[PDB]
């Protein structure tokens, strides 16, 4: 996260770290959506251009964390993966369309002050809140600048951007399964996700019911915090029927 | 720079 | 989950975090 701040304790209790077993290193962010299901970006698990194709036994999820590198004894919980599910129409060849994946845990995680699931949006919450100018929140342990790493989880609030501005900022083909967020050059304020924040959540706090909803997944960008560029996020609600099909079937 | 995690999670 | 999106150390105690108001102010 570039130009963010340190998270407060328990500020993002749905935050998940995707962790490689060997070598031991951070792979991505993710989010907790129930006691057994974790949501992330498909490109965190499968990206053939970079020879990335992880299997369940390659990975762990670490839940309840604040510190990036410490083993947070008596606070964090580490879970093994039972199964990965990648969206069947995830487009790794072109533009990361439908950049979404689910991970089922081998055993349910116990909720605590530090571990708690986020809501997924319904149609009405998405329609009401996914509007240009409305701000969401992005969290992660990724890089602090494009070209180092944070001691603790970072947080930045960013406004959703008008779709024509998103489209006009890039040569990559944008789809309805994406939205973009970030400040414009003339707005002064700054901030973005960066490498290592992939797969983590873009959340909004509903003013109707005072609950946090995950509207996006950190998906892609061109650099980090560049003027005139914006971060792109998987549109969770647009893919929710697939999420529900997977959870209901498995 | 990651602190080693308990071996039980790597079995 | 019935309880999703309500943080134990914030919403469940009626405590606000330091920047959530920035989000609320944007929901015009
Ligand atoms: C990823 O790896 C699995 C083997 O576990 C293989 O079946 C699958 O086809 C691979 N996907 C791609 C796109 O290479
Ligand atoms: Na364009
Ligand atoms: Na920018």
């Amino acid at each position: 996260i570039v130009e963010g701040s340190d998270a407060e304790i328990g500020m993002s209790p749905w935050q998940v770290m995707l962790f490689r077993k060997s070598p031991q290193e951070l792979l991505c962010g993710a989010s907790l959506i129930s006691d057994r299901w974790v949501l992330t970006a498909a490109h965190c698990l499968l990206y053939p251009p970079w020879d990335k194709n992880f299997t369940e036994n390659d990975l762990l999820v670490r839940i309840g964390k604040h510190s990036r590198t410490r083993y947070e004894r008596n606070i964090e919980k580490i879970s093994m993966l039972e199964k990965i599910y990648i969206h069947p129409r995830y487009n790794w060849r072109e533009n990361l369309d439908r950049d979404i994946a689910l991970m089922k845990l081998k055993k349910p995680v116990a909720f605590s002050d530090y571990i708690h699931p986020v809501c997924l949006p319904d149609r009405e919450t998405a329609a009401s809140l996914l509007q240009a100018g409305y701000k969401g929140r992005v969290t992660g342990w990724g890089n602090l600048k494009e070209t180092g790493q944070p001691s603790v989880l970072q947080v930045v609030n960013l406004p959703i951007v008008e779709r024509p501005v998103c489209k006009d900022s890039t040569r990559i083909r944008i789809t309805d399964n994406m939205f973009c967020a970030g400040y414009k050059p003339d707005e002064g304020k700054r901030g973005d996700a960066c490498e290592g924040d992939s797969g983590g959540p873009f959340v909004m706090k509903s003013p109707f019911n005072n609950r946090w909803y995950q509207m996006g997944i950190v998906s892609w960008g061109e650099g980090c915090d560049r003027d005139g560029k914006y971060g792109f996020y998987t549109h969770v609600f647009r893919l929710k029927k697939w999420i529900q099909k997977v959870i209901d079937q498995f | 720079d990651f602190e080693e995690i308990p071996e039980e999670y790597l079995q | 989950e019935a309880d999703c999106g309500l943080r134990p150390l914030f919403e469940k105690k009626s405590l606000e975090d330091k920047t959530e108001r920035e989000l609320l102010e944007s929901y015009i």
